[PDB]
């Protein structure tokens, strides 16, 4: 029995070692998605910012040609969410 | 029918030039004009156009031959001759010389007259003054006090009226005007005959044609030309410089202006000779200079002459576009007319903006003013997304604050985004007000938050809305149709095109005669976007009178249904949305709306009686900012309304439709210039053509352009940290920057550091106002440590200037209304005296003014008689008796006179009772000599007219006595009538009924004829009832001129009533005969009522013997209200003096003191405290249960039901008399309507742009006590007292003085006095009849409602 | 026998060293913390970011927007 | 023998110890599911605004 | 003692259960690529954009 008691106790020990093993990795790859995020994050802000910083501009009508050629829009209400929805 | 609807007598509509050239060309008439100068007319095949109009051109072609024939010269061409053809702009320096003196002799009988008139009364009228002044003050030199220099009578007043320079313009072109009128009456009529009018007065050629006029002086060898609107126009401003330079000559405190005056109207007169048509922007430009004026006055040394400095350079610009005026020339001008408004008052400065309208008004052309928008539109503009987010952001959080502090305190239906952070959240979840200063930050989550459905609005809320007359464009086919038949008809006869149809339909008719309406569905056409796929769409400018800047010279139309749309979205947004923000202090309320606007000026002035507070003001113009708006900078805040209100797409209407469209200047006289653009779509952006519009339109859409500019004016506030106060409104808006001082400070320092403070926010607001898209320059904004502008009038110092010179200029010798009866001209002019004493004029000179102008009203229609008559009598025993004349003229209205201004008028705005005030005034001329007892005796004595029990209780206080209504009122009730039963609107279905009158007769029977008469009782009962409803109704009608023509033409008039409105004059002058002539035999008890005799008792027993056949000796209670004058008996100390009265044992009166050491326009600390005045108390219940969301027809029903009681009676049969009357309107049971009545005690009985009653200047250092009196209509009563006290502080000190050397007190006793009275009421009376069968509109919602209650 | 003691004794002591190793890997979930908080901030800033390219389409005067609801 | 129960009675204890520690490597499972899961929503709208944007 | 000796191979049991789940802590990685992925998609869009 006391061999029952130890030698499978080992076996399995033997293979959490292992699992343990595989354990460790996982960590790496974590540690490379902070910084990788922390890159993503820093990236954000200047697209926010510019984003901010935008310039709307209305063509409107200098050359003066006939609305029949103006007319390029769409007649139709669209319903689509802004902001919240 | 044509001797009513008459031409106009004032100028209504713009002046045209091509027009002008349309009536030359047409007769080949003689002229200089250059190629350019004709436009699109010179093209025109011009002798087609002649064949065609045979009768114009043959009075065109008589009126050349007879300008060739007395000046030979004019058929010299190349301008070969001396003779000078010039237009009118040109016209100015020269109107003098036009003078027709001999060859006319009307003018000098009417001046005769009115001489003779005026000299009976003067001394009199001087008798009355003194006399209110001792019983007012009980010293005789009340109204004499600012002047001692002259002393101005009426019969000085008179003299200067017509010995002024002007008065023979004014003579000569009155007598032209009443010629071409009487022609155009002939030409409508159809005569043909002898329509040419030749005076031929030496140096002076006029002939005169229903068309135009042709005025030739040889003195300066110069012709013109004048169109009928320009005659008008002429008249109108020759009679508003007379009245300015008189009045300059007459009032000490208008005096140092008039020389002044002068000197500009000749340098201007000058420079349009110079100039022309641009010469009106120099005058654009001195409305402006004023202004810059007062801030030349300013402490602060940053802003000091920056306005002025600039308009000076402006002007420069203006005087060197054309290179008429080299460098040199255009300086010594600028300073020339700079010289005019230095060295002068404050208010006398401001008093400077009646000259703005006193060089007419340019020749408007449809090109040039297309130009304008065309710039302001379609053009690039640059927006800035935070700049936007952020305002809307605010807009989010004003719009949650306002539905907080109502809706019980708790947040609309909210969305949060999903960056909204954990403190917006909780902020959501606990229903807290959004904290600008966390607003300001964050914005990336106070914005995105929908505001879901929080108004429960329908399109049909109102109905006065859709029943009000506005502009309707053609549709987009027959858009030529506005233009004249001759100018078109050659181009589309080569277009093998037909001729378009005319169109003349308005939106009030239009909706009456709809057999299916239904708001819900009239805004399908926006909602379903049906809009922007309408092809029988379209816009279309008209140009606008009354207008001398290129903006705003231009209104817009659009078609029935878009103008609907638009009428419902205003509504909606005013009624729902409008009220959730109060950051801007704007009401409806002309009291407390006066009240903000006076504590916001006094905001920094602060007294000796540690930190202070201190003000500047920045006041903005925002006239073009509508056509800056665009779609980018409302989009969101549209869609948050949209969501609010529920609807999918009802607001971004206006842009969206305009980005489609091709607008364009509708002028009948202003076709588009090329012959083969005959079609909308294909225009060009030049001409008379808009391509494409990105911009909205005056009016249109302003609630949301307000409310924009409302989030961004907080939004800079709350970026500069600095707190403010503004007053946006439409076309300008006020804000009072608020800073924190040391109290030690010097007042120079102190308000050097609030311009400090409000640099920040200036530039914070420039730069919002920049991201929206809408520049602002130095045009528009004007900054002062002193003065805001609101309304067209300044605050200055704690004062309203006085501008009583601009009320003046408009005061003519006739109302334009249709009926054009001497009694509403004499309203008018009376209605102009009361502004004048409101704006710091002298109240003596006033009370003179109006009883001269009065009389001279009278003469002139008199002399200048509108409708020829077969029998002459009633006028000639006018013409022949100028006492007849004086007697009528200084008799009150109210008794049948044309004396529409009272003697307590000149200081309460509020009378009550008008007939006591009618009684006491002519009390008051009887005792002066002005008139004789007889007549009071004769009025007491007259016989009772013709009056039923409807008109005692529609117009209460009103006397049996017939013809005290107008002809126009009539005019108006029967275009409404007419309207109405022509209505088949669904909303209007039951709202007509052909019993409607004998109904009202009934109901009035039946609320009158009872033990006691209770006028003001019935007429809010009728009024609460739903035949008043129905009335009321029928009353939201306009009842414009074109809406009265049409009426007529298709409800013609019977003959007798034709005959009894063309002469309803004549016969009121007959009819008032029987009591200004002789002394006739009266009943002998008269003799008990003396001119000792109280008002009220006398107006009771005249109400008992005027309504005797109706009442048959039953009296009347309910009406009395003593005069404001004759109940009080005041006492001024000065001084070692004392107080009479109190000193004698009266004890009863309402303590004024004014301070010592009030100097006005200085140094805030050494004057004592500052404070708003009273400027008077408004309506301000604890019902047995308060019912929120009443419809409009319970909560009438709960008044009428509460009325009956508190006045017929407590009893059970009294209450079976309220519920069903109340159920013509409500279908409440008798517990629920008892329960739901408010408290029947005390029933108020109160039934029925910015003028302000005073200028405020010593008003606003008094202090008022009411201790030592009692104290609705003691109430009003001791108001009226309090607002009297302080006219007469006021009056004590007139704008000409500023200064106070000495502490005054007033006592003005009440006590001791004939008018005050024990009141009881409320005593049981039945009803003394059945109930009448009321015919009830059950179905119509806007009388009655099914489900008043959930 | 003594062996075998002993072979506990090293079988403890072994256990006593997963023990070890059990240890950093547990350390390693503070990252996790961080990781989990900041990703949070990344989501305000994306959806900011989100309203706001998505605003600018609804600007498009060009297209009609409905709004749902 | 009762060193050899000491020790024996030990381990138990290093076990609970192996108990409770690992228990914890489960609860380190509970977020990273749950951001892994938070990421996913990320990955989704950032596509989804890449059509609009193009 | 005897009672030890099962007594462990309950909680060696939970081990190889815990190992049974752990087994699955490793699909993260699958996520990792994915994320990975994903911003480089982003920088590479907001690109587009500068
Ligand atoms: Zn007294
Ligand atoms: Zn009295």
């Amino acid at each position: 029995e006391i061999m029952d008691l130890l030698r499978g106790m080992d076996a399995r020990l033997q293979h959490l070692e292992q699992k343990v093993d595989k354990v460790l990795a996982q960590g790496s790859m974590v540690t490379q998605i902070k910084n990788e995020l922390s890159t993503v994050k820093t990236t954000l802000a200047t697209i926010e910012g510019m984003m901010a910083t935008v310039k709307i501009m209305d063509p409107g009508n200098p050359t003066g040609v006939p609305v029949d050629e103006l007319r390029r829009s769409f007649s139709d209400h669209v319903t689509i969410v802004s902001g919240p929805g | 029918l044509n001797e009513i609807l008459l031409p106009e007598v004032h100028l209504n509509s713009p002046i045209v030039r091509y027009k002008l050239f349309y009536y030359i060309l047409h007769g080949q008439l003689p002229n200089d004009l250059e190629p350019d100068d004709l436009g699109p007319l010179a093209n025109q095949n011009w002798k087609a156009i002649r064949a065609e109009e045979s009768q114009v051109h043959a009075r065109l072609k008589q009126i050349r031959v007879e300008l060739i024939a007395r000046i030979p010269s004019l058929r010299w061409t190349r301008s070969q001759r001396e003779i000078a053809i010039l237009i009118w702009p040109r016209i100015l320096p020269i109107l003098q010389a036009y003078d027709l003196r001999q060859s006319m002799q009307l003018p000098t009988v009417w001046e005769k007259l009115t001489q003779s008139t005026v000299n009976l009364i003067s001394d009199g009228l001087e008798r009355v003054v003194l006399h209110i002044s001792n019983q007012l003050t009980g010293k005789p030199n009340l109204f004499t006090r600012s002047r001692a220099y002259s002393i101005p009578s009426t019969r000085e007043l008179s003299q200067i009226w017509f010995n002024n320079e002007w008065s023979g313009s004014v003579k000569t072109w009155l007598m032209i005007k009443y010629r071409m009128r009487q022609l155009i009456t002939n030409q409508k009529t159809g005569e043909l005959t002898d329509l040419v009018t030749i005076v031929d007065t030496r140096s002076t050629l006029c002939i005169i044609t229903p068309e135009l006029v042709a005025l030739y002086s040889s003195e300066h060898k110069a012709l013109t030309y004048l169109t009928f609107e320009m005659v008008l126009m002429v008249t109108d401003m020759l009679e508003g410089r007379l009245n300015v330079s008189s009045l300059c000559t007459a009032s000490h405190y208008l005096s140092p202006l008039k020389k002044r005056i002068e000197v500009l109207l000749t340098l201007v007169d000058d420079l349009a000779l110079l100039m022309g048509d641009k010469v009106y922007g120099i005058v654009s430009s001195l409305e402006s200079f004023v202004y810059a004026q007062l801030q030349y006055g300013d402490p602060v040394i940053d802003i000091k002459g920056t306005f002025y400095g600039f308009i000076c350079n402006e002007i420069l610009d203006l005087l060197t576009e054309d290179n008429i005026f080299t460098e040199e020339e255009a300086n010594k001008v600028l300073l020339d007319l700079t010289s005019q408004f230095d060295n002068l008052s404050p208010d006398l400065t401001a008093e400077l903006l009646c000259i703005m309208r006193l060089w007419g008004h340019p020749t408007l052309t449809a090109s040039q003013a297309a130009s304008k928008v065309r710039e302001s539109m379609c053009a690039p503009k640059v927006l800035d997304f935070q700049t936007i987010m952020k305002t809307l952001a605010f807009f989010h959080a004003i719009l949650i604050n306002g539905y907080r502090r109502s809706h019980n305190g708790i947040w609309p239906p909210t969305t949060l985004h999903g960056n909204a952070p954990k403190s917006l959240i909780e902020m959501r979840h606990d229903n807290s007000e959004l904290k600008y200063e966390y607003v300001l930050k964050n914005w990336k989550s106070i914005s995105m938050l929908r505001i879901h459905k929080c108004f429960d609005a329908s399109p049909d809320e109102d109905l006065s809305i859709f029943m009000k007359d506005k502009a309707i464009s053609c549709p987009r086919q027959d858009w030529m149709g506005v233009f004249r038949r001759s100018l078109i008809k050659q181009r589309y006869r080569d277009a093998n095109r037909p001729l378009p149809q005319p169109f003349n339909r308005r939106l009030l008719l239009n909706f009456l005669e709809d057999d299916r309406f239904d708001p819900i569905k009239e805004l399908e056409y926006v909602t379903s976007g049906e809009y922007l796929r309408d092809p029988e769409f379209c816009a279309s400018y008209s140009l606008k009178e009354k207008e001398i800047k290129a903006t705003g010279r231009i209104f817009a139309k659009m078609t029935k249904r878009m103008r609907s749309c638009q009428v419902i979205a205003e509504s909606l947004l005013a009624n729902h949305a409008g009220k959730l923000m109060r950051e801007n202090g704007v009401v409806l309320d002309q009291l407390k709306l006066t009240k903000s606007l006076l504590t916001m000026n006094q905001i920094g002035i602060i007294s000796e009686h540690g930190f202070e507070i201190a003000a500047c003001f920045l006041t903005t113009d925002l006239t073009k900012y509508c056509l800056n708006w665009r779609y980018q900078v409302i989009i969101p805040f549209a869609r948050t309304l949209n969501s609010m209100y529920g609807i999918p797409h009802l607001f971004e209407w206006i842009h969206l439709r305009l980005m489609r469209s091709t607008l364009y200047v509708g002028d009948p006289f202003n076709p588009p210039s090329d012959p083969t653009q005959l079609d909308l779509d294909t225009a060009l952006n030049d001409d008379i053509f808009i391509v494409s519009p990105r911009g909205g339109i005056e009016g249109l859409c302003q609630k949301l352009w307000t409310m924009i500019s409302i989030s961004t004016i907080i939004l800079s506030a709350t970026e500069a940290n600095t707190r403010v106060m503004s007053m946006v409104q439409g076309d300008n808006q006020a804000i009072a920057i608020t800073t924190r001082v040391v109290r030690s400070l010097s007042h120079s320092e102190k308000k050097e550091q609030a311009y400090k403070a409000s640099k920040l926010f200036f530039e914070r607001l420039r730069a919002n106002n920049h991201g929206i898209g809408h520049h602002l320059k130095e045009q528009e904004t004007i900054l002062s440590s002193d003065f805001f502008i609101y309304s067209k009038r300044v605050f200055y110092k704690g004062r309203i200037l006085t501008q009583a010179l601009k009320n003046v200029s408009k005061m003519c010798l006739t109302a334009d209304i249709l009926g054009d009866c001497s009694q509403a001209s004499c309203s008018n002019l009376a209605t102009t005296v009361m502004r004048l004493t409101e704006n710091g004029v002298e109240k003596d000179l006033c009370y003179f003014l109006n009883a001269f102008m009065t009389i001279r009203q009278l003469c002139y229609d008199l002399v200048f008689p509108q409708t020829k008559s077969l029998s002459q009598d009633i006028t000639n025993a006018y013409l022949n008796h100028p006492i007849l004349i004086s007697r009528l003229c200084l008799l009150p209205s109210q008794l049948g006179g044309l004396n529409f201004l009272s003697c307590s008028r000149l200081f309460n705005r509020n009378i009550g009772d008008p007939l006591v005030s009618a009684i006491a005034d002519v009390k008051r001329l009887i005792k002066a000599g002005c008139l004789d007892i007889w007549v009071l005796y004769n009025i007491l004595g007259r016989r009772p007219g013709k009056g039923k029990w409807s008109t005692l209780a529609a117009d209460p206080y009103t006397l049996n006595i017939d013809y005290l209504v107008p002809s126009t009122t009539f005019l108006k009730k029967h275009a409404q009538y007419t309207l109405m039963e022509r209505s088949v609107n669904p909303m209007l279905r039951g709202v007509f009924s052909e019993n409607a009158a004998e109904e009202e007769e009934e109901l009035a029977q039946y609320l009158l004829d009872r033990e006691v008469v209770m006028p003001r009782v019935a007429h809010v009962i009728l009024a609460q009832s739903s035949c008043g409803r129905r009335k009321q109704i029928q009353g939201y009608l306009d009842s414009t001129r074109t809406i009265i023509r049409y009426s007529l033409e298709v409800r013609p008039l019977s003959a007798k009533k034709l005959n009894t409105v063309i002469e309803y004059n004549l016969l009121y002058l007959s009819y008032n005969l029987e009591i200004i002539e002789k002394p006739n035999i009266v009943q002998p008890f008269l003799n008990a009522i003396n001119v000792d005799t109280c008002s009220i008792d006398i107006a009771r027993s005249l109400r008992k013997l005027s309504w005797a056949t109706l009442l048959n000796g039953r009296p009347i209670e309910g009406l009395e209200t003593p005069d404001p004058i004759e109940l009080v008996h005041g006492c001024l100390i000065i001084g070692s003096d004392e107080c009479e009265h109190c000193s004698s044992g009266d004890d009863k009166f309402t303590w004024f003191f004014l301070p010592k050491g009030i100097r006005l326009d200085d140094d805030p600390a050494s004057n004592p405290p500052i404070r708003v005045p009273y400027i008077g108390s408004k309506t301000d219940v604890a019902s047995m249960a308060y019912i929120k969301g009443a419809s409009v027809s319970l909560k009438s029903a709960l008044r009428l039901a509460g009325v009956y009681i508190w006045a017929f009676g407590d009893t059970e049969e009294s209450w079976q008399d309220a519920y069903e009357l109340a159920s013509t309107r409500v279908n409440l049971t008798l517990e629920q309507l008892q329960s739901l009545t408010p408290l029947p005690t005390s029933a108020n009985l109160v039934h029925r742009k910015f003028t302000p009653a005073s200028s405020y200047a010593f008003s606003s250092f008094v202090h008022i006590s009411n201790d030592c009196q009692i104290l609705t209509d003691s109430n009003l009563i001791y108001q009226q007292v309090m607002i009297t006290g302080l006219a007469l502080i006021e009056t004590w000190n007139n704008p000409p003085i500023n200064f106070s050397v000495y502490e005054t007190t007033l006592h003005l006793h009440t006590g001791s006095s004939c008018c005050i009275r024990p009141v009881e009421s409320c005593v049981v009376n039945p009803p003394l009849l059945p109930v009448p069968l009321i015919n009830v509109p059950q179905m119509n919602k806007f009388v009655y409602d099914p489900e008043p209650l959930s």
